[PDB]
């Protein structure tokens, strides 16, 4: 009983927060590319400074 | 050498109106590429127009 209560406790969230995938790849996606930016960037000074 | 000097001022006159000129087309050539500078290194990439 209060396992499965728990099961359907969490089904509802299942789902609810499931639907969010697709968001969270091209969030990931975006900040990919501060990522590279910060990287590339990091270079160009080091660079100058040498 | 008063005539000379006339010439001479023709030739100069001719040479600060050139300038005169010149520099504000190699000043705005400058200028625009600051605005390219601000543009493009990442803002055309956040701002890609999504």
């Amino acid at each position: 009983w209060q396992s499965a209560r728990e099961l359907l406790r969490d089904w509802p969230s299942q789902r609810h927060l499931a639907d969010r995938v697709q968001p969270l790849r091209m969030r990931l996606s975006e900040l990919e590319q501060r990522l590279n930016n910060q990287q590339n960037a990091e270079r160009l000074l080091s660079e100058f400074c040498k | 050498l008063r005539q000379r000097h006339t010439e001479l001022e023709r030739e100069v006159s001719r040479f600060e109106d050139q300038t005169q000129q010149q520099r504000q087309q190699y000043a705005q050539a400058k200028e625009s590429l600051t605005t390219l500078n601000r543009l493009i290194p990442q803002v055309t990439l956040l701002l890609d127009e999504t």
